[PDB]
């Protein structure tokens, strides 16, 4: 058989040999867990 | 600056005339090819993101074109049933030294597991003790008679071997307490023995279900259990000058778990024919000593067991040795090597006794010899599975034997081989018959 | 729910009257079948001798 | 109908017994689950 | 010859076993899964996490399905805590870290060695064995290096009293202060699981030990025991220290149907509006220690710390699923097969002389869904009490010693002699002895048979949960259920607990969850 | 029923609506006058209430004491004391029937009466935890009282029977009841021992519109002791004399 | 009444369990299989099978599939061998088969007994207990037979010095010479499995020890220790000798996927051009033994044999198929999902008291194929050395008793305090205390908890290969992976041996096999 000496890359198909060099570029941020508990309350004026 | 190896766009594998099947379908049918790299949810360690999205061509066998999930589990819905526990009685007074026959009452729709219960009367001899394992030492033979035919038979030695070979470890300590094994029972106290009966029934035997369709046994065709008990003279040891008080009646019964079914199956089992795969046993021994015409006895350097009476597909055999006179438990390893013949042809290269005791059992349970000296030989990849994984059919053979090479003995030991073989029992038209004899 | 009881009920009854009417199932050699040996200890009988043709 | 004797409104232990010696009128039931409306 | 000959020979039975083959055993087969990855992610606590507190933990939607949960508990080492009543022996004192009047040479501790003195080196405090690595009290000295060694210092921070004779006096405590063997389970009297505010399940300290002894596998019990304790009674009641009387990290699993079965991992991806919470019930620090002295203060020497828990951190093992699974999970309605635990209590006396009762007792069982089994355990001594001395050993399902009868009776087993379950006034089955329920039922149904006397009865053909129904009894159609106990005649005056794991269905739809 | 045990009730459905619930205890005290202090509600260690298995609230004996201290006034709190304690300098051996009304959302006023008629799927179930340490009945301080008798307990529920018109409406129409809940977890104080004013900042964990916060500083040994003991009349045992 | 009330009133909630039934628990079924038979056939070695040799075995195409393989090793008892520097008292001298000055009467050994002498029989050498079957030294004598038996003689070839006085000198050698506990595994440093010269897998003595502890069941591991000579340290370190210092036949399994999973049995019928061969690496003569003296060599008392291996046989269980399958096996190509091991060695100073280390140590990993689990084995002690004195006890992955610090520290355990894995520079998981990986991980996922300091981490959900993958981490696409280990401060320098069992595809076609990357 043919040996597929596949390397580094991220998020790619089985036909792809490698895409990365030493640091693959793409990453994603989380969604900020328990954010729903946090409200960012607006301020108000005092009549003064 | 030079073009990186493989090109500025990451290098790819070509699609040639040798690439087939998954290495192509995985890419064209890739279910997650559509998302614009938004496949994963949030709140994670980045390495987990990397792992989840780092599949290669070697993964087309594992995670491409999925068939199932590990988490979208389904369960199967089952026919409604419930179990009631009935106590069956012996027709007459239960005594030691005779055959005590218990008739079943056909209480339920299926018979599941069965257990025999007996107490030991308090003979009242302060220096007296009972047999090492009264849970088995008393049961010379147990048979299950189904109509006119016998489905299976077992005796004291097989039962103890079964436990020492197919009782899974987390149950042994509880079982030893249950059958009062490895303990000394004195004759001052009345002891309660509860003994499981390793029939072709559901559990206790590495089996699955194999229920008895009791409803379709018609009229005067019933289930009888034959409990052949040894006389007390072989069971209880008394000090010199102590006279056996004797037992005129025994408190004994049989616990049978009866299952009642929903109407659908309730009638099907009563009416429709059913065939079950069952396990039957045989016992073939050979003496370590030989006798001649003048009555002289000589020890055998080489002793073989003729398995000529065994005519069934065998899953495995079990080999023990024990002193001829001490007809009791606690077995001894007296075998240096052994080999197997079919019609005088070798089946495998002679192996040492340690192979049969320590190695061969790997196939199945209880590959150990803490106090046990039980060795086996299998004809199947596993012994325990209900599935008929493999067997050797002895029906067409005329000269089968295991030849055991031993050191010359001073104690008259006997080598005893058990076979466990497959058969079928059919319940049809009110009758129960075996397919093969 | 009714048909779930009636349908196996009808099947069960038809089989009941089948057996309630005649002895056993009516089956002959199919029911009253003793087990087969099917071993070869004596499938070839060694006829003791072969006489000459005369 | 042997499985249907002693049946409650769903699998709960209501002490079925009619403690209220009266009529018990019917409660309308729209099959809206997660959030009634 | 060999296997080749075996293949040539043919029997009639073969037509039923190898004829027209359906499967083979030598062609490996497997199925394919949507790629997923696991991660154990820490959860936070709302509230104080120490002895006697009731913190709440909300399990956040970190992944798509919330699987196994482990609680990491960091307990202090009590060998350094005083028991204020000080019945005797002056509690405890550190030897090595303080009291610099003591000198350490060749790991031997001597009182105030004067380097300018005579060959009579000094008064010995403790000897050290360079091959055993243990300290010894009252070692024999005819020369500076001690020779014969005895009286092993099983408890290192022993007491010393000075200004008595010409030298101070050293002795080893006789009171072994230690954690209840099952400390990782004893700490938490209960944990409730709720989703959306609806209670789903609840475990009790006793249950985890009962389930472990009843449905655990071989060669993991030593591992499990190491994580939560549970030193076998045969060595725990031998008075061991150092190993049984130390703090450190304990790992407590939560064995819910939603934690030990991948198919039931809580589908939080489909529960955007309902979070699930764990409500904790933790014991008081004046508990879970089976001490020789009555315990009252149990408070540190170094300051006044009341045996606080140093850390408590739970981790949920989340699975992250790929796109097609996450899409189906949020769009498709699900009905998950789940298990709930219920239990009942009663308090018999088993006729202690006085007319307070008999050996014939009934317990009413108020259970509410199909039940897998009934599990009966018996806690009677001071092992249901709060005292430390012969008390608090809650995982002690046996008959205590009680030689306060003409026979100086103790122990013996066979807590119950016969039981029968009565359903709606009628027997469900004919009575069977305690041995039947202690050994035969688990021999047939469960993966192990219990060491501690635990009596079980199953409604299943065989069962250890097994991730698939296999028979149940529906207690919603039983208007009156009583379990009749025939008791032994040498039981103490304590409580009976009956547990009944049962079925329900968890419906997941439109971001909200709940039980039928 | 017994000290330290747990019992529960399932409210029968003999009516349309329910409002008050009164828990009865019959106790015998083991000491002379002044030995007890609210034994009826110390005993009622807590009551949890759920509908169909859904938790609605839970009240604790200390909440009952805190609530009484705050919200019951001069006539109703003395009558409350009459219902929960001995108030006439009764002597050892006195036997009294006690009434502990519950303080759930539906039992302090008819306007929030709980509609059992409209709950054909769910039962209303109450869990009662009885204290093991009850001052003057089972223990005097930490010392057990030999011969102490178990309580007799009963729970009474006040049912409302409606006419045909309203019975139909309550059964057929949907309802939204605006109810109260208690929120509670235990915690430790930071009381300073000497030559200092210690302080603590304890995190609160509450999650619905809150009418009020309330708190006390309790000696866990003595039910309702929210102040220090002192040699002031009524402030400690034997106060004012040499004992 | 009875179970009928339960049967009948199954109730509304139970509709999910018993409604519209799909299966029955009351009909036992089985499937018909493909006729086969097994034969155990002995293979031979090419090359000397002794210490320090690298023999190979070619597995002959006797059957259709090659199943389990066991190595049957015949070792001499070594108490018949001398420690050449003679550290003390003549390590061994046979006193039964040789030296006619020894007399034997009632199994009691005497010095030059003269039958014509007085009632003072002679000088007793060794007393024999007819009930215990043991020999005793320095027994009390007076009647012809000795009256009191003590000082049990465990090693029969004791040391004698003759003709120095009125009695010979009899001493029990103070030299408990024995094979390392783990002789069954230690004898073999490594073994390779290849098809056609191309290596597929390679196992090491360390892995076999760890895997057995990690993935073995009760009442099999106990036999494993007997046939694969190994002993729990609880008894081995108690000073046992004659009960353990034995030779004889040992049975070492090769736990390859091709040997353990019936479905992955090597289909030699389909491999006409590639033979399956095993390459052995046997340990050295001065190894796999332990003593309380500096052993430099062990040689026979009779002759000069340097404690060679007596014999060695390889037994392969071959599967023979009937014709229908044998034909299909040849004509149809196969693709098997198989496992292999990968590892990297590293010998850090490992946070010693010595100032050449630090407790924050990272080990860069070099794995590629999709990994099911990581396993870390700790070897940092005198037991990592080849010395016989406390050495060679390689299967002891604990902190040594090394009291070379202000506190006389020994043992204790907790080799690692925190473990974290980093992939592509970022954490794969929040760091957890070492006990997480010694106790929790193997409890949750694996069959057994080693209960010996073993660290594991799974990428799969509840399996131990289990003949089906349940998840993996594909290392082939990772930019860089590091294992971060927070060390204790009571460690010796030594090796950290990291294994990473992984999956690959074995393609077999046209009589040829090979590993597909």
């Amino acid at each position: 058989t043919e040996q597929l000496r596949v390397g580094p890359g991220l998020g790619v198909g089985p036909e792809v040999a490698a895409t990365g060099g030493f640091h693959q570029f793409y990453r994603q941020l989380p969604l900020n867990i328990n954010e729903y508990k946090l409200t960012q309350l607006p301020g108000r004026l005092v009549p003064g | 600056v030079y073009t990186p190896p493989g090109g500025h766009t990451g290098g790819k594998f070509t699609q040639d005339i040798y690439t087939t099947d998954l290495l192509i379908a995985a890419k064209d049918e890739k279910a997650d090819k559509i998302p614009l790299d938004k496949r994963m949810d949030g709140t994670f360690s980045e390495g987990t993101f990397v792992q989840l999205l780092s599949r290669g061509p070697q993964d087309v066998y594992l995670t491409y074109n999925p068939q199932i999930s590990l988490f979208k589990r389904k369960y199967k819905r089952y026919t409604n049933f419930a179990i009631e526990n009935f106590e069956e009685r012996f027709s007459t007074v239960v005594k030691f030294g005779t055959r005590n026959i218990c008739q079943l009452s056909k209480n339920g729709d299926l018979i599941g597991n069965m257990c025999f219960r007996v107490t030991l009367p308090n003979l009242g001899i302060p220096g007296g003790t009972w047999a090492p394992t009264m849970g088995y030492n008393i049961f010379s033979t147990i048979r299950m008679r189904i109509g006119d035919t016998i489905v299976q038979s077992h005796d004291r030695v097989w039962y103890d071997i079964d436990d020492k070979m197919f009782c899974d470890s987390t149950k042994i300590q509880g079982l030893d307490e249950l059958i009062k094994r490895n303990v000394t029972l004195t004759t001052d106290q009345e002891w309660e023995l509860i003994i499981p009966l390793k029939f072709f029934c559901c559990k206790r035997n590495t089996g699955k279900q194999q229920f008895l369709p009791i409803l379709n046994m018609d009229t005067n065709i019933n289930v009888y259990l034959e409990f052949n008990l040894l006389p007390l003279n072989s069971l209880v040891t008394l000090p010199t000058g102590s006279i056996l008080p004797d037992i005129q009646s025994i408190d004994a019964s049989v616990w049978v778990d009866y299952i009642f079914l929903d109407d659908t199956e309730k009638f099907r089992f009563a009416q429709d024919p059913c065939v079950y795969l069952i396990e039957q046993t045989a016992s073939m021994d050979s003496l370590s000593y030989a006798t001649t015409t003048s009555g002289q006895t000589y020890n055998k350097t080489d002793v073989y067991v003729d398995m000529k009476e065994l005519n069934k597909p065998v899953k495995y055999v079990e080999i023990i040795a024990y002193e001829q006179g001490s007809t009791s438990f606690d077995y001894v390893d007296i075998i240096e090597s052994a080999t197997f013949y079919l019609n005088s042809d070798e089946q495998f290269k002679t192996r040492a006794g340690e192979y049969f005791s320590l190695v061969q059992p790997y196939q199945h349970f209880k590959r150990s010899d803490p106090t046990s000296n039980i060795s086996t030989f299998s004809f199947a990849l596993d012994a325990g599975s209900f599935q008929p994984n493999g067997y050797l059919n002895f029906a067409p053979y005329v000269r089968t034997r295991f030849a055991f090479k031993i050191q010359p003995q001073t104690t008259p030991h006997v080598i005893r081989l058990f076979a466990v073989c497959l058969n079928w029992v059919k319940f049809e038209s009110g009758l129960v018959k075996l397919l093969f004899n | 729910e009714c048909l779930k009881q009636i349908l196996p009920g009808v099947r069960a009854y038809a089989l009941y009257v089948r057996d309630a009417s005649l002895p056993f199932s009516g089956g002959g050699e199919e029911a009253f079948k003793r087990p087969e040996l099917a071993t070869l200890k004596g499938s070839k009988v060694l006829s003791g001798f072969l006489p000459l043709d005369r | 109908a042997t499985q249907w004797i002693g049946v409650n409104t769903q699998g709960s232990s209501l002490k079925n017994a009619n403690y209220d010696l009266r009529a018990d009128p019917i409660i309308p039931k729209a099959d809206v689950g997660p959030w009634m409306m | 010859p060999g296997a080749i000959s075996q293949l040539v020979s043919y029997g009639a039975q073969d037509v039923y076993l190898t004829g027209n083959p359906q499967i083979t055993f030598f062609k490996a087969v497997y199925r394919r899964y949507t790629n997923f990855a696991m991660e154990s992610i820490q959860q936070t606590f709302d509230g104080t996490t120490d002895f006697g507190k009731f913190p709440t933990v909300t399990i956040s939607r970190n992944g798509d399905l919330a699987g196994p949960i482990w609680i990491e508990v960091n307990l202090p080492s009590l060998l350094g805590y005083n028991i204020t009543p000080t019945p005797a022996e002056g509690n405890t004192s550190n030897i090595a870290a303080i009291s610099t009047v003591f000198k350490d040479d060749y790991n031997n501790y001597w009182w105030t060695y004067n380097p300018g003195t005579t060959p009579q080196y000094s008064n010995l405090i403790a000897a050290f064995s360079n091959v055993d690595y243990k300290y010894y009290a009252n070692a024999v000295t005819s020369t500076y290096p001690p020779t014969a060694l005895s009286n092993v210092v099983y408890s290192w921070p022993y007491m010393i009293t000075g200004n008595t004779g010409t030298r101070s006096t050293v002795a080893i405590p006789t009171a072994n202060l230690r954690y209840v063997n099952g400390i990782g389970l004893a700490l938490f009297n209960s944990i409730e699981l709720e989703l959306g505010g609806q209670r789903i399940d609840k475990h009790y300290s006793e249950w985890w030990d009962i389930w472990t002894e009843l449905t655990e596998t071989a060669e993991k019990i030593q591992g499990y025991n190491t994580m939560v304790g549970r030193y076998d009674p045969a060595v725990y009641n031998a008075g061991w220290n150092i190993s049984q009387a130390q703090g450190g990290t304990y790992y407590v699993p939560l064995k819910f149907c939603y934690n030990r079965n991948p198919g039931l991992y809580m589908p939080l991806v489909a529960l955007s509006y309902h979070q699930m919470k764990l409500n904790f019930n933790i014991n008081n620090y004046l508990n879970c220690v089976k001490c020789n002295y009555p315990v009252t203060a149990l408070t540190s020497k170094n300051g006044a710390n009341p045996l606080s828990i140093t850390n408590m951190k739970l981790y949920t093992d989340f699975v992250f699923l790929d796109a097609p699974e996450r899409i189906r999970m949020s769009e498709i309605q699900h009905e998950y097969l789940v298990t709930q635990l219920q239990w009942q209590g009663s308090e018999p006396v088993t006729a202690p002389g006085d007319p307070n009762g008999s050996t014939n007792r009934k317990i009413t069982l108020n259970f509410n869904h199909p039940v897998r089994e009934l599990v009966f355990v018996y806690q009677a001594a001071s092992n249901y009490d709060v005292d430390a001395v012969t008390g608090n050993n809650i995982f002690d399902y046996e008959i205590p010693a009680n030689p306060t009868a003409t026979p100086p009776y103790a122990g013996g087993g066979e807590v119950f002699t016969e039981v029968k379950l009565i359903i709606n006034g009628s027997d469900r089955f004919s009575g069977r002895p305690g041995a039947y329920f202690r050994l035969v039922q688990p021999y047939e149904h469960h993966v192990r048979v219990p060491s501690k006397s635990v009596y079980v009865y199953s409604f299943a053909l065989e069962d250890a949960d097994s991730r698939q129904p296999n028979g149940s009894a529906n207690f919603t159609r039983y208007d009156s259920v009583q379990l009749q106990l025939t008791l032994n005649e040498n039981l103490a005056s304590g409580r009976v607990q009956i547990y009944a794991p049962n079925f329900n269905i968890l419906r997941i739809a439109a971001g909200m969850g709940g039980l039928a | 029923v017994g000290f330290g045990n747990k019992v529960s009730t399932q409210i029968s459905r003999n009516g349309d609506l329910i409002t008050d619930i009164v828990v009865e205890f019959v106790l015998t005290k083991g000491g002379n006058g002044g030995t007890t202090y609210y034994p009826a509600e110390e005993l009622l260690q807590d009551v949890e209430l759920e509908i169909g298995g859904q938790r609605i609230d839970k009240h604790y004996n200390d909440w009952f004491r805190t609530y009484d201290a705050l919200f019951r006034m001069n006539d109703d709190r003395y009558n409350y004391r009459r219902m929960t304690d001995w108030v006439n300098n009764e002597l050892v051996g006195a036997q009294k029937r006690f009434y502990v009304p519950l303080i759930f959302f539906f039992n302090q006023t008819p306007g929030l009466a709980l509609p059992l008629i409209a709950l054909q799927y769910h039962e209303v179930k109450l869990y009662f935890t009885l204290a093991s340490q009850v001052q003057g009945v089972n223990y005097n301080g930490s010392s057990a009282i030999a011969g102490a008798a178990q309580p007799t307990m009963s729970v009474w529920v006040d049912y409302i029977f409606l006419d045909t018109q309203e019975r139909t409406r309550f059964a057929q129409l949907p309802h939204e009841y605006l109810i109260e809940q208690l929120q509670f977890t235990g915690s430790e104080t930071a009381t300073p021992s000497a030559t200092t004013q210690a302080s603590q900042n304890i995190r609160l964990n509450f999650n619905h519109p809150t009418k009020y916060l309330a708190w006390n500083f309790n000696n866990p040994t003595n039910y309702g002791q929210y102040t220090a003991l002192a040699n002031i009349p009524g402030a400690c045992s034997g106060a004012g004399t040499a004992a």
